[PDB]
């Protein structure tokens, strides 16, 4: 459910 | 040269798998990368290992028959050793060809930032001492990236930004540090309070901060 | 790993969007004795319909920016190797599609989805084709649709989603391959009326199911009316 | 482009 990095 | 023109084209046919082939022949040489280079072979690795980590983490949750739970765990082992060789590859090109032979700050940044990520994935379903060195692998990179890029990189930076995101995520994600994980993510987004890409970065970081909290 | 346990791992790699697992699974389970059940069949159809549908989307894309130096080459042989192996999961599934599918199916509803799939796989073929392997598919393609739709008028109700789905590819065949809009409209509007007028065969486990084939039915009949 | 029979 965490965000890691991706393109937006 | 060639070689690059055909992971643009397996980008757009979405055949990932091709376009980190042939990304990797560009990263076989020990010739510096280029800005485009260095985003072609982590997007092209980034969708790979994604698709596997999706199939992981969909088929671990699926596990809730002893022959069936036997099944799974078998199904699961399938994808972990994917997950495995896959990062295993990109590994040994940063530890052997990229890092050494970065000679831009803003590059080692980004090349040990990458190191930390796919440790990360690792740790996402090792166990044992395979976990334990793979936790200590990421944090090394990830504080080795950070060190560099409070002096090279801005703090409004995509790439300074982007570190901590990662590093932040995995304080929360691997070692199960609330704190660590929310005092970096702030700091990074407060640090950051003044290019087509940071306001997304921030916008992460604002959302992980409020999950966290 | 025994036949229950083939059909498990398939629903396994469905969810796990690992489609191509999903074919092994049930390519080992189609060309055992038994007779698919309706859901063995439909994971049968779902699997290769993904492998299949990956390689369709890549092959679009690549033909779209060649249609738009050693650049001229290198997309040539690239949208090439996508056709092989589109040819290659097509020969696959109508390989066991003759094989023992078709030759071992005895429910006229199962003959019926068979027959289908064989004009499926055979008009994905002629999506790419140009000459000799274009007219073959073509013709293989008319062939077994022709097939099941004389077998679906006869075994099937008008409203089964079998029959819909089957006149529904069939009429896309039509539009598509065969470049022939009057004589797509005509079957669609046919197959269309004919599930109109008996409304009351309409099961209630087969109804959401068909209303919505029937729906996809007058999307296409507007497109292809202009 | 016409529309074909989806997942069921």
């Amino acid at each position: 459910r965490s965000f890691s990095l991706h393109r937006m | 040269e060639d070689s690059v023109y055909l992971a643009k084209l397996a980008e757009q046919a979405e055949r990932y798998e091709e376009m980190v082939e042939n990304m990797k022949t560009v990263a076989s040489s020990g010739q510096e990368l280029s800005v485009e280079e260095r985003n072609l072979l982590s997007v092209a690795y980034k969708n790979v290992i994604g698709a596997r980590r999706a199939s992981w983490r969909i088929v671990s949750s699926i596990e809730q028959s002893e022959h069936q739970v036997e099944l799974i765990c078998s199904y699961r082992s399938k994808i972990e050793t994917e997950l495995t060789k896959i990062s295993d590859d990109i590994l040994s090109v940063l530890d052997s060809h990229l890092i050494p032979s970065a000679t831009t700050g803003e590059s080692k940044v980004f090349y040990y930032k990458m190191k930390g990520d796919y440790h990360r994935y690792l740790a996402e379903f090792s166990s044992g001492d395979a976990r334990e060195k793979a936790t200590n692998a990421s944090l090394e990179a990830y504080k080795t990236a950070s060190e560099i890029a409070t002096t090279e990189l801005p703090p409004t930076h995509p790439i300074r930004l982007g570190l901590a995101l990662n590093f932040s995520v995995f304080y929360y994600e691997i070692q199960n540090s609330p704190d660590k994980a929310c005092h970096l993510a702030k700091q990074a987004f407060d640090d950051a309070i003044a290019y087509k890409d940071s306001t997304l970065i921030m916008q992460l970081l604002r959302d992980n901060l409020t999950l966290w909290t």
